[PDB]
This record gives C-alpha cells, sequence and structure tokens, in this order.
C-alpha cells in the first residue's frame, strides 16, 4: 500500500473491519484527520485497523 | 541574401502591420523591441514578415508580449551578435510574457548569442527547464547570474514535471485510428479530471505541441470498467498521411500545486494505411474540487480511532 | 422523548431501536455506514419530527427511501450545520426517492444531495417553499435526468413554477409536495388547508392555538410554542427555553444575557460556580497547529475566540452569503500569531468581515519569513477600508502575487498602515500580477 483518499479509503476500512464495525465517540483535542496519515503522508494496515471496533 | 537596415535602430514591433517593413529580409542590422499586447492569427503571418530574419546585429527586447505563446516564429534566425545591448549588458531580453510557454524548439534549432548576456522574469509558463537548455546551446552559459534569470516568479505556473504515459496498444485503419495507454492515476485519483489528447497532420518528424495557438484536441476519461486501459478511436484521418498523435493529462490544481505533477506522453508518429465549451473547462474543475474537499471533510469527521 | 446529546448511528440497523422513543433529537442525526443491507421496514419511527442540527447520511446500504424511515419528520433547524449544509445525503448506493413527504421547512443551512447513482425526483421538489438562500443546494451528481422518470399524482399534486419551470411537484411516486395557500401569508397550514397559529412551523394540529404545534416557529416552552422567551427562563441551544436550575443540573452552563450558554463570553468571567448570571481574551489555540477556513462550519471554532494564537489559512472556494456570516464567527478576532496565508478563496472580494483585526504577530512566519502571504485568490479586489484600519505587522515581511483585481496601490497603500516597509523586496510585492484585470 502507499496513499489511499476516495472510495479505496473506505472501501478498505471497510475490508479491514469487516463485520466488527467502525468506532465513532464524539470528541469533547484530535491529532489529525485520517486522510492526513493515508492519503497525504503514508497509509498503514495496522492503523487502518484501529478505527475499528473490537 | 537581402539587407534589412533601417532608419530606426529599435524597430519596435507593435503588430503584424508594423512588421510589414520587414517582409523578404535577412539581416536586421539594428536591435528590436517586441511588444505584440494582443492579436490573433499573428504567428502564420510573422513567419512571412519577419520568419527569414536571420542575424539580428544588436539587442533583442521581448515585453509584455502576452499575445505569443512561442518565439518559433523567427524560424531562421541563426545568430544575435549584441553590438548594441541594454543597461546590465543584456543582449537578450524576456520580461513579463504572461503567456510564453517556450523558446525556439532546442531540438533543432541552433543559435548563438554573442556579445551578451540575458534576463528573464515574471514569465510565469516559461519553466527553467526551457532556458537552461538555452544557456547551454546559444552560447552563454557562463555569462550571467540566477538572479538574472530567477527561479521564482519564472515558471511557477507551468506544470513542468513530466510523468509519462505509455501507449499500450495502437490500431491504424483505412480511414481511422485506435490507441490506447496505460491505466495512469495520479497518487490520489481524484485529481485526474480526464485525459486530453492531441493529434495533427506531421509529414516531418519535426513537430512539436507548441504549434500556432493548430492542434485538435480530443478528451477521454477513465473508463467506468476501471479494470481496462484508456483508449481512443479517431476518424478524421485520411488515406496514408501521417500524424502526430499525443496525450496529455488534465488535472485539479491545488496547494498540492507542487506535487499535481500532471504527465505528458513522447509523440508517436503514425500513417494511415494505404465539442467542449470553454466554461465547463473551468466548471467541471471546480465541481470536481468542492467535491473532493467535501468529501475529505466526511472522512476526516466519520472516523474516529478505537480505544 | 427529547433525545440527546447528538445521536450517530453506524455499522448495523440494530443500532435505531435507539430512535424509539424520539420526538425531537436536540442535536444532529447520523445514519451511515450500514454496509449488511441487512433490514427493511420492521423499522420505522412516527415520532420524530424535529432534528435541531444537521442530518447526515452516508454509504447506508439497503433503504430505497427515507420515508419509510423518517415520516412526519417536519423540521430540520440546522441550528449547527455540517459544512454548510443541515441535510447530506451522500453515496447512499441504493436511495431511490428522498421521501421526507412531511418535511416543511428547513431554518438554517442549505443540502447537500450527490453521487446518489439512483437518486429521482430532486426535479420534482420546489426547494423554495422549503428553504432559502437555496442558491447554496447542490444536487449534481445524481442519476442523470432523462434516465429519472419522475412522474406522479395527476401525471392531484399542484403545478408550480421555479426557474420557469412551471410543472406539478411531488415528493414520490405515491405522494405529492403540498405547501400553503396565501391566505395564510408567512404562516403554516393544515392538511385541508386550514391555516396554522403564527408561532408554528412545518404543520399544526388545529388551527391558531398555542397546543397544537408540532413545531415551533422560535422557541418552544411547557407544551406551547412561544415567540420569545418568558421571564425568569432561560434560552438553551437552539430552541428551547429552560429552567436556571435544569441549566445548572445538565453534567457532561451558564446563563449570561438571558442565555443557557456553554461558556461566559470574550471579556465576561464566569464568578466561581454561578450558573445564574455572569460578570464583565478567549486565547483559542492549536489542535493543528494551523487552522484551514474552508467552510462556516470551520469557522464556528472560532466563535468565541477573539485572540487566535495559531496560524491562519484562508481557502474558501465557493458560497452565496458566507461574505457576512463569518462577520459573526471570525469578525471579533483581534490578534492572529503565526502567519496568515490566503489562497485559492475565490468566493472573497473582500478581508472586511475581519472586522476587528489589528495585528499579525508573526511568530511562526512561513517558508522565506512571510508573515501575510497572498497567493492566486480570485476576486479580492479590495483588502481593507484602510483610512481607519491599524494591522501592524509585527514581524516578518509580506508577499502578494496573483491576485488579479487587488490593485497594486492598496497594497502600497498596506506599508503606510502596517509597517513593513524597510522589510520587503520587489520579488514579493511585484507590479506585475496584481490587478491586471483590474477596473
Ligand atoms: C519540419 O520539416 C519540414 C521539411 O524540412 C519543414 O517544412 C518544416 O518547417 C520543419 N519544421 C516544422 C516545425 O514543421
Ligand atoms: C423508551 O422508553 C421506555 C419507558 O421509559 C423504556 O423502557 C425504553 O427502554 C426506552 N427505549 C429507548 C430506546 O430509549
Ligand atoms: C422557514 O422558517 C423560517 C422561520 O419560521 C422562515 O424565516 C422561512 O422563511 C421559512 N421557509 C422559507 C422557505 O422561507
Ligand atoms: C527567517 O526565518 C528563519 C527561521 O524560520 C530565521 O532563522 C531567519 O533568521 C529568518 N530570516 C531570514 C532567513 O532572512
Amino acid at each position: 500500500s502507499e496513499t489511499l483518499c476516495g472510495g479505496e479509503l473506505v472501501d478498505t476500512l471497510q475490508f479491514v473491519c469487516g463485520d466488527r464495525g467502525f468506532y465513532f465517540s464524539r470528541p469533547a483535542r484530535r491529532s489529525r484527520g485520517i486522510v492526513e496519515e493515508c492519503c497525504f503522508r503514508s497509509c498503514d494496515l495496522a492503523l487502518l485497523e484501529t478505527y475499528c471496533a473490537t | 541574401p537581402k539587407v534589412c537596415e533601417e532608419e530606426k535602430k529599435t524597430k519596435t514591433i507593435d503588430s503584424v502591420t508594423s512588421a510589414q517593413m520587414l517582409q523578404g529580409c535577412t539581416i536586421f542590422k539594428g536591435n528590436l523591441l517586441i511588444n505584440i499586447r494582443r492579436g490573433n492569427n499573428i504567428a502564420s503571418e510573422l513567419e512571412n514578415f519577419m520568419g527569414l530574419i536571420e542575424v539580428v546585429t544588436g539587442y533583442v527586447k521581448i515585453r509584455h508580449s502576452h499575445a505569443l505563446v512561442s518565439l518559433s516564429f523567427l524560424k531562421n534566425l541563426r545568430l544575435i551578435l549584441g553590438e548594441e545591448q541594454l543597461e546590465g549588458n543584456y543582449s537578450f531580453y524576456v520580461l513579463d510574457n504572461q503567456n510564453l510557454q517556450q523558446l525556439w524548439d532546442w531540438d533543432h534549432r541552433n543559435l548563438t548569442i554573442k556579445a551578451g548576456k540575458m534576463y528573464f522574469a515574471f514569465n510565469p509558463k516559461l519553466c527553467v527547464s526551457e532556458i537552461y537548455r538555452m544557456e547551454e546551446v546559444t552560447g552563454t552559459k557562463g555569462r550571467q547570474s540566477k538572479g538574472d534569470i530567477n527561479t521564482r516568479n519564472n515558471g511557477e505556473r507551468a506544470s513542468c514535471e513530466s510523468d509519462v504515459l505509455h501507449f499500450t496498444s495502437t490500431t491504424t485503419s483505412k480511414n481511422r485510428i485506435i490507441i490506447t495507454w496505460h491505466r495512469y492515476r495520479p497518487p490520489d485519483y481524484r485529481d485526474l479530471i480526464s485525459f486530453t489528447v492531441y493529434y495533427k497532420e506531421a509529414p516531418f518528424k519535426n513537430v512539436t505541441e507548441y504549434d500556432g495557438q493548430s492542434w485538435n484536441m480530443v478528451d477521454v476519461d477513465l473508463p467506468p470498467n476501471k479494470d481496462v486501459e484508456p483508449g481512443i478511436l479517431l476518424h478524421g484521418l485520411k488515406p496514408w498521411t501521417q500524424y502526430a498523435v499525443y496525450v496529455k493529462a488534465v488535472t485539479l490544481t491545488m496547494v498540492e500545486n507542487d506535487h499535481i505533477r500532471g504527465a505528458k506522453s513522447e509523440i508517436l508518429y503514425i500513417r494511415t494505411n494505404a465539442p467542449k465549451t470553454e466554461a465547463e473547462k473551468q466548471a467541471e474543475k471546480e465541481e470536481a474540487e468542492y467535491r473532493k474537499v467535501f468529501e475529505n471533510f466526511l472522512h476526516n469527521s466519520i472516523f474516529v480511532p478505537r480505544p
């Protein structure tokens, strides 16, 4: 992998999370958006797994 | 042989009809001050009225001449003497040309700038690869500083980086051609708005993209069967004629202008066997940017990392 | 039945059971990333009637119309917006018709509806009855129009004209869009066209009665809609007045100027634990090092700031009235440190909305030491009413290029207002790229 931004990003997040699904709880404070990791700088499938619920 | 000496030293040139005095001549025993702010068709006619000028016994100055994308209308010019020269000893000078894309075609146009140096400023599309090759080719490499050929304002706008679009397949026909190129995508595919393909008749393999503006432009997008290779059919062809064809990717511009390279093919020369609107030009660029930024904001907002 | 805080629903349709009791959502609603397409109209919610912030839907698979799920959704107030939008419907892979057949006003903000590859019946809605500033609505990427196949009652729905398209208007194949007769003037109306109370929104249970309003035009209190907040009570966010003791009892607020605020404005201080009053420099700062301003939501983070001790990037592509709204969120900023940068901000004709700005401290310059830097902006015909400003850039230097409408006299006039005199080069403030298309 290198960088992902559009439909590719949500599709590979769904693929890696699968049925466990996504985490959410509104902050409030933030580090940086998922795009500033996986699109602009460098993506990692070890990080995409951390937006999943588990 | 025919000389072009004139009662003015500085033959300013504001129009095609101002060059008339030069029509059919070679050696201009003076200096020039080109100031062609606006016009059209001019290159096809200056190449008649002054496309034989071969030697200039002085400086050349080129100022505010936004009307022309290239100097290649000086088809024949082999030599600048600089026997008369500007303050700061500039004997070639190119200033504030809002749209100057290239100088002469350094693949076969030789030249020399004998007795002086040169200055470039504010020409925003004339990127340095076109002019360092002039320092190399026109006998002037060591004569001037890189404040004279400044890095910052000159060439800022132009996309002078060049990923290459390899032609994956080609198909001649009795009256048609079909060509294909690989699945090029920038680092973030939404930057790619479409491809544009340029084609023209080119009986001799010396042609360049910056002909007078002469090319015919056609557009095609990345296919919806995203696995398949891009490609196009062109029907505007004729028997046995040879065409140049080349493809240029049309891409967004952003703060990533330093990184949205765009792409260009090499020119491929192929012989047959024996419209847009200028508003949607920009409006779909806006539409794709104003979509892309919202989709980024949406992904930044929706996702938050687990414990 | 007032649910809260704002609800986010994701992963599986089983989360939607958390709406069973909601008549009002005092917050946003998200319904997104339901990949599974697992179920259908076992889930339906008669109760849901008002959403005080935006509604967001995204990538909800298997939903075929939104009016199976949310009938009776008479009003979306939009008290906070997503980007500029009180409703968003994005890449809804199967959404056929927008539904919402009983929706009758959207108070704040636009709507964005796009990439919904199968969505139709976006033509047949007369948004001018439901929304104003409809110039902002962005409905571009949906199903192409010839494929849309939009037909409905009569084609018994009233004809209407917008953009000279005089035609029937409707939400779905089954049911019309219907709107009040001008007998009501501004006011709402029932089914069978009985005119509603003046302090009523969307619809009413019965004509002209305090208890009959299903949603309210200003503020709801004690089961009745009212025009204004009663004495000894205080506005909570958006849409209701509340007891002071309630205002003290919510926990993860202060009464100021009659509002139960989350925090007391700049120049005022909370006198201890107080909540019944607050008495006469919100130095707000980093999350990212900079802040970038694409949208009105980007500015909302500043609404209480007045010193912004972080770098600022302005980036505003397009919006029809945000040239004013940003006077609220940003106009109170008096000092910016770091740098100010402004690029591609083609929506701006001026900076005048930064009405209180006074210093650009130059704390964290751009590459090349630029503390103020203005590039590529189309329009931006004028910076400021210079004749009475002060704006000194304490350190670092100005830069200006590609401002096609900015006359350089306005930039050279900055050095009489600003400093930046012996601190520049003519590579920075060039006479060439500025104002060449000016008038
Ligand atoms: C290319 O070669 C032909 C024949 O020598 C000549 O007429 C033409 O001017 C040359 N250059 C271009 C740009 O066509
Ligand atoms: C709805 O209200 C009833 C009665 O208070 C309660 O038992 C039930 O759990 C509530 N459900 C939700 C989803 O709030
Ligand atoms: C929606 O309600 C507000 C407040 O009652 C009103 O100002 C607005 O005009 C209504 N809708 C339209 C389309 O005007
Ligand atoms: C510009 O900024 C750098 C640090 O960013 C500083 O060290 C330098 O003194 C400044 N002045 C220059 C480069 O002329």
